[PDB]
């Protein structure tokens, strides 16, 4: 890889019409992580109430003036938005010398620009930077991570594959003491491959272990179903770097992630003989509201 | 939609810092608060010197000159002090009802026991500290068992003088 | 949690509709324990 | 349709060897080429012989005699030299923004650190050598931590003479 | 219609805490603040711990670990903190040009005068306290006559390294 803007070609050379942009991974944040748009694109934080209340009754009797009483309360909370932006520049004899060749440099510069911008809003999403603090779905340090029964998911039987994976839809079941069910798992996608191949220890029928899909805890108890993704980071994301698996909620009240502004671009500065062009965004980290509602298992 | 600070609890708390449990009699009296600081809903309070002011502050309190009251959780106060009554402001103390508290005691205390402060912070606790810095309030006692640093209700009566116990 | 009725509401900030209530169990005896109400309540 | 040299990254790199990163300022400066091989992109240059010239040959730069300044990355220069600046070419050299750079140390670089240059190849690291063989470009210091030989983004301004170190 | 803090001024003042005054050259920089209270407008500023945090904490600095530069008074400042930047928040500050800063000093300063600052608070001064507690940015000076606990604006370049003085 090289960068000169230019190859020496031959008369006696067909060179082909098309370009191979190097590939990366995909996006994976929209659908999984509720996100909103709907504040003002320049606000400051965003901040919200509840309430609770508390009393207690006794046994009287015989006309006496012990009469217990009740009361309330209630509470605000608060986050913050912060700004971020990239943008490209070039110089004069870069882009009257790249239409020579017919490239169209700045019109290549805003697209990959963009790009950029998705990927730095996913890494914020799913992780953490440790310079505004913003904790991340796969290593925030509020919420419960427990280790596997003896789980490995090679050289095991379907028996222990199907106690590993109720065991976190139970376990998030008995953290909130009765009250709330598992929606979505994550899964590191090999293990996602080892139980979408894997028959389900049978001789019978060697029907695959996505049997799951209808014989899990929260797909038997409701008639709801239950949604399975294998995901690219959770492969190291453990206490001793093993692989980590996530069971929870997905839904607005649990987590929430705001985007106020989009990616824009702002008009170009020139200086001599060199175009320097800004470009500027700002949202707000990840919020997660309910830590008892996720759940993370590691080691299978 | 504000879920932070669930704890998920098995069942309903018993009470707040200050809040009373009804009963026929109640002195409740008028002061005005005259610390730079509010003052805390559930805490004891000594004698201002503006003829109708209270303090925060009980580090000189003594026999002759005993503590005016506990203050009492009002719900209505002008939310720029969390939970406490601004300078100049109208503090309700309360000198005759049963109260909910907080405990500060190692071991905790028990249905009927004595009420001892301690001058230094203003804390209410069973046993005397030991070093002529605890005064026992004579006609108090206790109406709950509670651990440390937990809520218990007690009963109180500020005509009796107190005790200095070295 | 502050008890004031009142809150401050900031100029540039944002503010979503609707509040939480904290979740209780459910309550399980109905179904369960046969309850009558017919004797007289004194 | 070239796959060669593909390793699948996770992410986006960060910069290349000589190109800067946006800012208001910049002294961008015009010499001419003067070694008979070229100039590399993130380099360091001393004050040629022919009143504009540079030279990459920066072994008996002193506090009397500072060094120029540092190349930037062109990405249109003659496509005979795959990533210089040829003999007998202007070099557009920088010395006051921020500018990627190839890290020469053991231990590597933490955010803001002293800028050593050894003297004998031209290479930029964070402690002197310890035999009269570096020079420290007095105003100038690092922004990013990195490990050996990898890209760092540093901040320059070489109006400030450097300092000599045995 | 707030008429409270009415001096009736003879004439319009100079300028507030940390504004600067508009000229063609500016390194304004982007740092995420890092002390737990906020950081005032005309502050200086330490390098922080995060790789681009800052603190408003210097009574480390030394010619080896010279500050970072000046924040600037931004006037959208999340309206929490009355006249500061809060806990992670751009800090925007500035190390090129003129701004206008406190004095602390007992005879005032006069047009061209060295900087001096003194590590225990973080103020600028005229002379050097003389007990090792002092540096001299020595790329550095005034630019107005001004008396004790008065606004003066002064001219700053923090690439020149700082001098240490005993």
């Amino acid at each position: 890889m090289q960068a000169n803007f230019g190859f020496v070609t031959s008369q006696t050379a067909y060179v082909e019409a098309g370009v191979y942009r190097m590939r990366y991974p995909e996006i994976r944040y929209p659908g999984l992580i509720p996100v909103d748009y709907s504040a003002p694109e320049w606000i400051k934080t965003v901040d919200y109430y509840s309430m609770d209340g508390v009393g207690k009754a006794e046994w009287i009797a015989d006309r006496a003036s012990d009469i217990p009483v009740v009361g309330l309360a209630m509470e605000k909370a608060t986050t913050t938005v912060h700004l971020a932006g990239i943008g490209y520049d070039y110089g004069l004899e870069e882009v009257n010398q790249a239409i020579m060749l017919g490239m169209n440099l700045p019109g290549e510069k805003a697209n990959l620009a963009r790009l950029v911008y998705e990927r730095m809003v996913d890494r914020v999403a799913f992780t953490g930077d440790a310079e505004k603090d913003f904790k991340g779905l796969f290593n925030n340090g509020a919420v419960t991570a427990v280790s596997a029964t003896t789980g490995n998911w090679a050289s095991a039987t379907a028996d222990q594959i199907l106690a590993d994976f109720n065991l976190g839809i139970t376990g998030l079941w008995s953290a909130t003491n009765e009250m709330v069910y598992a929606d979505t798992v994550l899964l590191p996608s090999a293990k996602h491959q080892i139980i979408a191949s894997k028959r389900l220890g049978n001789e019978a029928t060697e029907t695959v272990l996505q049997f799951l899909q209808r014989a899990n805890v929260y797909t038997a108890e409701t008639g709801r179903p239950l949604t399975i993704r294998g995901m690219r980071g959770l492969n190291t994301a453990g206490a001793g770097g093993v692989s980590r698996s996530v069971f929870y909620r997905n839904s607005p009240e649990v987590l929430k992630m705001h985007i106020p502004m989009r990616h824009r671009f702002l008009p170009v500065q020139v200086v001599g003989l060199t175009y320097k062009v800004p470009g500027i965004f700002r949202l707000g980290g990840l919020d997660i509201r309910l830590p008892k509602e996720v759940r993370y298992v590691d080691g299978y | 939609m504000a879920p932070y600070n669930e704890t998920y609890a098995s069942d309903y708390a018993f009470a707040y810092e200050g809040m009373v449990s009804d009963i026929a009699p109640a002195d409740i009296i008028s002061r005005t608060v005259e610390t730079s600081a509010g003052i805390g809903f559930g805490k004891i309070v000594a004698q201002g010197t503006s003829d109708r002011g209270c303090k925060a502050d009980v580090s000189a309190v003594s026999p002759t000159a005993p503590p005016l009251g506990i203050t009492v959780r009002s719900q209505a106060t002008e939310n720029l002090t969390l939970d406490k009554y601004p300078r100049y402001d109208g503090a309700a103390i309360m000198r005759k009802g049963v109260i909910w508290v907080l405990v500060t005691d190692a071991g905790g205390v028990v249905a009927g026991d004595p009420v001892w402060l301690k001058k230094s912070d203003g804390t209410f606790s069973n046993a005397d500290v030991g070093s002529s810095g605890g005064l026992r309030l004579a006609g108090c006692r206790w109406d709950t068992s509670a651990a440390n640093g937990a809520l218990a209700r007690m009963r109180v009566d500020f005509d009796v003088p107190p005790v200095a116990g070295a």
